[PDB]
RNA sequence: GCCGAGGUAGCUCAGUUGGUAGAGCAUGCGACUGAAAAUCGCAGUGUCCGCGGUUCGAUUCCGCGCCUCGGCACCA
C-alpha cells in the first residue's frame, strides 16, 4: 500500500501538474505573441482568366 | 418467399426449368435473389417401419426394431421415436451430407445399432434436429430407397414487393404465369360435407380487428403424420411438418397465402370469441413463449360459461394449448382476414414475425376465405380422414371490388405502345378481371385478390408487363418547355463552377458526414445543434452540423494519423444545419507551406491562404477584404470575418491554440464563407490608353491600426483618377515613433481623354495628406 | 413557318464526337485555375521575328498579307505572347504578368499548342521584400499543373535557339517529349527591350493516362532520410 | 431485437506459467550535420469503449448500457 499509494499519489500529482503548467505554459506564449493584422495583404498567388 | 419449383409445377404443368421461370416471374415483377438444389438423399437411406421401441434400460436411449425390408434394430434417444411411424433410415455405408462423416454398425449401449434414424438436419431437409423424421407408416414398401419417393427439388428464393400480397400464395403467383399463357390448374377441394349443427358459437367483438372472420367444423379426426409429397413441400418452402392437421393449414397457407389455423375444439369451450386481450391476460404461445397481453392485442379467445380465456394471437402466432395433437378428433378452423394495422403493431409489440402475421400485414383476399375453408376441410378429409360439416360460421360481409374505367387507348398511350385492344382486353381477362365493356372505355373489375389494383393506370401497369416491358419501344420527346422554367439551373451551375475554380488554385475537395458529435459543439466552442436525432447511428452521429470546420479538422487529424501528409490545402462545399438548412464553403491550410523542396525560405501561415483565397475573389471578380472580428474558435491574435463585395458572410483567421492542443494538432487555417457569393454584374471600362501618373508615397502610422482603415482612407480621398493603389512594403523601425509604422503605397492615377498635369495630382497626392492628417496620420 | 424541335437517337459513328473538344476546354478552364490570363493572338507571324527570336522561317506564307508585319502563319505561340507583353509594359507597365494562350500553329501540319509566360516580380508577400519567382516559379505552377490533371511531368535541358543556354530544357509529359521550358534568350530581351522573362510551349492534345485505382495501405509507412554527394554537373 | 466473438500507445496489432500494459516504425533531445539520416539511451502521448469494483502499475472478472462482425428475421 506504501506503493500503492504513493504510485496514485505521485503519479497524478506528478505528471498532470507538469502537464496543466505547461498547458497554460506554451498556450501562453502563442495567445500574446501571435497578433496579426488579419486586413493586412497575403500572399500573392497569380489569378487566371479566361 | 421460397418457391419449390415442383410445387409450382403442380398449379403451373408446362413449366420449362427454374431457369426459364425465374426468366418469367423476372419480367412479371420478381426477381430471384437465388436458385438451389435440395434433397440430395443417398441411395443408403431406405423408408423403414418402427415394429417396436424397446426402452433401453438404464438408458434414455431406446432399441427400435424396424421392418427396412429385412429386419434390423437400431438405437435412438429422439422422443419423437414410438412405434408405428415410418422413418428414414440410413443403413450402415451411407454418406450423409448434414453429417459428414460415413454411417456405419455401432454398438449403443448393448445393442447392435444398424445404421442410424436419420432427422430433419440429418438427412439434410430441414434445420430441425430434435427428432427423427415422421412418415406415414406405410408411406412406401419398407426398404425401397427413399429418393425414389423424395427426389432433389429446385427452390426459387422470390422477392415479393407489397403490391403484391396475393403472391405470397404460390397459387396467386401461378395466376401470373398464367397470364403469359401458361396452363394453370387449381386445386379442386373435393369435399363430402355433412349437414350438421357446430357444436360451438361464433361471437366477434371486434368487427373492425376481423373485417371477415370464418370458422370451420372438423370432426371424427385421425391425427397421424403427413404424406412425403407434403412433407417433402413444406421443407422445400422452408417450414417442417407436424401432422396431419397442422400440415394442411400450412400447406394451404403457402399455396393461396391465406393464413388459417386449426384449434382443438376440447379448448374452444361453447364457442370462439374474437375479442382484444384484456389488458392483464396471458397467453403461451406455440413457441413454447409465455406471454403477456396489450390490451391492443387482437386475441382469438374461447368462453365457459362465465369464463373467457386466450386460444391464440389473432393473426400472428396461435397458443400453444390448444395446437392439435395426435389426440384430437375435432377442430374449429380459423380462416379469417384480420386488420393489416393490428397485427403489424401486434407483431412488433412482441417482436413476432411469423408466415401468419407477414401475410395479414402485407394482405389478405378480403373474399378468399371460404374458397380457402373448402380447400382445407377437404384436405382434412383426404389425409386425416375427417369429417367436414356443411356450414361455416361467417363473420362479417365484404364488398367486392368496384369498377375501374379502361381505356386499351390511353393505355397505349401511356406506355407508347400500340398494343391492339384485343391483346389488351385479353390479358386483363386472364388475370381474372371481368371486363364488362364495349369500347372505348370499358369497366374492369378486378378479382378480390389483386389488392394493387384501383386504378386505370394499375391495370395499364397489367398489360406492359404480361406484355412484356422489353416490348415497349424506345423514344425521345420533344417539346418547348414552359417559360417558368428557364435558367432554373443557373444555381446549380454557379457552385459547380465555383466549385471546379477552387479546384484550380489547389484546393483537394473534401465530402464529410453531415454528422455532428453534439460534444464538438463545446470542443471547438460552438453553439449546439438546432436539429439533433432521435436515431442516431452513435452519439458521435448524433446530431447535424452546424459548421464545415470542426470536420475538415477532423478529418485532417485522421489524415496525420494515418499518414503525414507534410502539408494540405483543403476545402469543402456541404449544408450545414440551423435556423435554416444553407450551403457553405470551408478551407484549410496546413503544413510547411509553399516553397522550394530545398531553400528553407517558405511561403506560408495565415497570409499564404489570405493570399489563395484574395486570388480566389479575384478569379470570380469579387471584392474581397478582413476585418479582425472575435470568433471562440480562432487565435484571437488572427481572426476577423471575410467580407465578400462588402457584405460580411464568414470568417479566416487560425484554429485557437487551446483547440489544437485537443486534438493534439499543430498550428493550422481556415476560413468558412456562406453560399451563394454575392454577385456582381459586369460593367465594361473603355481603359484609357494616356499614360498614368503614378507616384509613391509612405504613412507612418501607430502600431495598433490595421492596414485596412490605412488604405480605406487614402484610396477614399486619394481622387477618381486614382487607377491603381499598393502596398509595396511595411515598415515598422528605427527612423520612426514608438509603437509605430509606415505603409508605403504606390499610387498610380490616370484621366480617360488625356494625360495629366503633375500640378493635378499634387492637388490630390495632397487631398490624400490632408485626411490623413485630420484623422491622425503622419507621412513620412 | 412554324416552330418546332426535331427528335431523334443519333446514329452510332457519332457518339462521343466532342470528347477532343471538352478535353481543351475543360485544360482552359483548369488553367485560368492556377492563375493563368488567357490570350488570344493574331494567327499571322512577321517574317522578320523568324531570325527575331531565332525559329525556321514559315512554310506557309501569303500571297496577299495585310500588311509585311502579317505576312506569314505563326510556327509559334511565344513570338505572340511575348509581343503582347511589350505592347503591355509600354501601355501600362504591368508590375508582373503570368499569362497562356491556346492557338493553332503552322508548319508540316497545322497543330495546336499551349503556351505560357511568366514576368516580373513574382510572388510573395506585398511588403517583406523575400519573393518567390523566376525559372522554378513556372515550373512550379506547371508542376502543380499537370498534377492537377494527373499526369507525369519533368524538365531535362535541351538546346532551344530562343532561350538562355543556362535556363533551357525540354518538357516531358507521361513521359513523351512535347515543347520546352526555359527562360527567353538574354540576346532576344534585349533587342525588344525587354526584362528577364520566362516561358514554355507544349503541343495538343496532352498525352491521355487512363486512371486506375489502387487502395491505399493502411499499414505505416517507414521511412528514412538520406543525403546524396553529387558533383555539381549533375542534374537532380 | 436471439445465440456467439472482438473492441489496448502517431498507426497495424498479438496477447495472457503476469512483471510485459507492450512489439514493428513512428515520436520526443544531445551530441556525429551547415541542415538531416543509418546511430548509442534516456523515455511513454495511452482514460486497454463509458459509468462502478478488482493487484504494489488491472487489459482480463464481474454488472448494464455503447463502436464492430457472422448468422437470424428482412430485403438496400
Ligand atoms: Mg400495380
Amino acid at each position: 500500500g506504501q506503493e500503492l499509494n504513493a504510485i496514485k499519489a505521485a503519479l497524478e500529482a506528478a505528471l498532470e501538474a507538469r502537464e496543466k503548467a505547461l498547458e497554460e505554459a506554451a498556450l501562453k506564449e502563442a495567445l500574446e505573441r501571435e497578433r496579426v493584422d488579419v486586413s493586412l495583404p497575403g500572399a500573392s498567388l497569380f489569378s487566371g482568366g479566361l | 418467399m421460397r418457391v419449390p419449383f415442383s410445387w409450382l409445377k403442380a398449379y403451373v404443368p408446362e413449366l420449362e426449368s427454374p431457369e426459364v421461370l425465374e426468366e418469367r416471374l423476372a419480367g412479371l415483377g420478381f426477381e430471384t435473389d437465388r436458385i438451389e438444389r435440395v434433397f440430395p438423399i443417398p441411395r443408403g437411406v431406405v423408408f423403414a417401419r418402427v415394429l417396436e421401441a424397446h426402452p433401453i434400460p438404464g438408458t434414455r436411449l431406446k432399441r427400435l426394431v424396424l421392418d427396412a425390408g429385412r429386419t434390423v434394430e437400431v438405437v435412438s434417444g429422439a422422443e419423437n421415436a414410438r412405434k408405428g411411424i415410418g422413418v428414414a433410415l440410413a443403413l450402415p455405408g451411407t454418406e450423409l451430407p448434414g453429417l459428414g462423416q460415413k454411417v456405419g454398425e455401432r454398438v449403443i449401449q448393448g445393442v447392435r445399432s444398424f445404421g442410424m434414424a436419420l432427422s430433419p438436419r440429418e438427412l439434410g431437409v430441414g434445420e430441425y434436429g430434435g427428432g427423427l423424421l415422421e412418415f406415414p407408416e406405410d408411406a412406401l414398401p419398407p426398404g425401397t430407397p427413399l429418393s425414389e419417393a423424395w427426389p432433389e427439388e429446385v427452390v426459387l428464393d422470390l422477392e415479393v414487393t407489397p403490391n403484391r400480397p396475393d403472391a405470397l400464395g404460390l397459387l396467386g403467383l401461378a395466376r401470373d404465369l398464367h397470364a403469359l399463357g401458361y396452363a394453370l390448374v387449381e386445386p379442386e377441394a373435393a369435399l363430402k360435407a355433412e349437414a350438421l349443427p357446430l357444436p360451438f358459437a361464433l361471437k366477434v367483438e371486434d368487427p373492425e380487428g376481423a373485417p371477415h372472420f370464418t370458422l370451420g367444423y372438423a370432426f371424427g379426426l385421425r391425427v397421424a403424420p403427413s404424406p412425403l409429397w407434403m412433407q417433402r413441400a413444406l421443407f422445400a418452402a422452408g417450414m417442417r411438418p407436424i401432422n396431419n392437421v397442422v400440415d394442411v393449414t400450412n400447406y394451404v397457407m403457402l399455396e393461396r397465402a391465406q393464413p388459417m389455423h386449426a384449434f382443438d375444439l376440447r379448448f374452444v369451450g361453447e364457442g370462439i370469441a374474437v375479442r382484444r386481450a384484456r389488458e392483464g391476460e396471458r397467453l403461451k404461445t406455440l413457441d413454447g413463449v409465455e406471454r403477456t397481453l396489450h390490451p391492443e392485442d387482437l386475441v382469438i379467445a374461447g368462453w365457459r360459461g362465465e369464463e373467457s380465456f386466450p386460444l391464440g394471437l389473432a393473426g400472428v402466432m396461435g397458443g400453444a394449448e390448444s395446437e392439435v395433437r395426435e389426440d384430437t378428433e375435432a377442430i374449429a378452423l380459423e380462416v379469417a382476414c384480420f386488420d393489416p394495422v393490428s397485427i403489424r403493431k401486434t407483431a412488433r409489440r412482441h417482436g413476432l414475425r411469423t408466415e401468419a402475421s407477414h401475410r395479414f400485414e402485407r394482405g389478405v383476399d378480403p373474399l378468399g376465405q371460404v374458397p380457402a375453408q373448402r380447400r382445407a376441410l377437404s384436405l382434412l378429409q383426404a389425409l386425416a380422414g375427417a369429417r367436414v360439416a356443411e356450414a361455416l360460421l361467417e363473420a362479417g360481409s365484404p364488398k367486392p371490388p368496384e369498377a375501374i374505367p379502361f381505356r386499351p387507348e390511353y393505355a397505349n398511350r401511356l406506355l407508347g405502345t400500340s398494343y391492339p385492344e384485343a391483346e389488351q382486353i385479353a390479358i386483363l381477362k386472364r388475370l381474372g378481371c371481368r371486363v364488362e365493356g364495349e369500347g372505348p372505355t370499358y369497366r374492369v373489375t378486378p378479382p378480390s385478390h389483386r389488392l394493387d389494383l384501383r386504378l386505370e393506370e394499375d391495370l395499364v401497369e397489367e398489360v406492359a408487363r404480361i406484355e412484356g416491358y422489353e416490348t415497349i419501344p424506345l423514344a425521345l420527346p420533344a417539346f418547348f418547355p414552359a417559360p417558368d422554367n428557364r435558367a432554373v439551373e443557373a444555381p446549380y451551375r454557379k457552385e459547380q463552377r465555383l466549385r471546379e475554380v477552387l479546384s484550380g488554385l489547389g484546393f483537394q475537395e473534401v465530402y464529410t458526414y453531415s454528422f455532428m458529435d453534439p460534444e464538438d459543439a463545446r470542443r471547438f466552442r460552438l453553439d449546439p445543434p438546432r436539429l439533433l436525432l432521435l436515431n442516431p447511428l452513435a452519439p458521435e452521429k448524433a446530431a447535424l452540423r452546424t459548421h464545415l470546420f470542426p470536420g475538415l479538422v477532423r478529418v485532417l487529424k485522421e489524415n496525420l494519423d494515418l499518414d503525414r501528409p507534410e502539408r494540405a490545402l483543403l476545402f469543402e462545399v456541404g449544408r450545414v444545419f440551423r435556423e435554416r438548412e444553407e450551403t457553405h464553403l470551408a478551407g484549410l491550410l496546413f503544413g510547411e507551406g509553399v516553397g522550394l523542396p530545398w531553400a528553407k525560405e517558405r511561403l506560408s501561415g495565415y497570409f499564404l491562404l489570405k493570399g489563395y483565397l484574395e486570388a480566389l475573389f479575384a478569379r470570380l471578380g469579387l471584392a474581397f477584404r478582413v476585418e479582425a472580428e472575435a470568433f471562440p474558435f480562432l487565435h484571437p491574435g488572427v481572426s476577423g470575418r471575410v467580407l465578400v463585395e462588402g457584405e460580411e458572410v464568414g470568417f479566416l483567421g487560425a484554429l485557437h491554440p487551446e483547440i489544437a492542443q485537443e486534438l493534439e494538432l499543430p498550428p493550422v487555417h481556415l476560413f468558412e464563407l456562406r453560399l451563394p457569393l454575392p454577385d456582381k454584374p459586369l460593367a465594361f471600362q473603355d481603359p484609357s490608353r494616356h499614360p498614368a501618373a503614378f507616384r509613391d508615397l509612405a504613412v507612418v502610422v501607430p502600431a495598433p491600426t490595421p492596414y485596412g482603415e490605412v488604405e480605406a482612407l487614402v484610396r477614399e480621398a486619394a481622387g477618381p483618377y486614382l487607377e491603381s493603389l499598393a502596398l509595396f512594403d511595411l515598415y515598422q523601425g528605427p527612423p520612426l515613433p514608438e509603437g509605430h509604422k509606415s505603409l508605403a503605397f504606390h499610387l498610380r492615377f490616370r484621366h480617360p481623354k488625356r494625360t495629366l498635369r503633375d500640378e493635378e495630382v499634387e492637388e490630390a497626392v495632397s487631398r490624400v495628406a490632408e485626411a490623413l492628417r485630420a484623422r491622425g496620420f503622419g507621412l513620412r
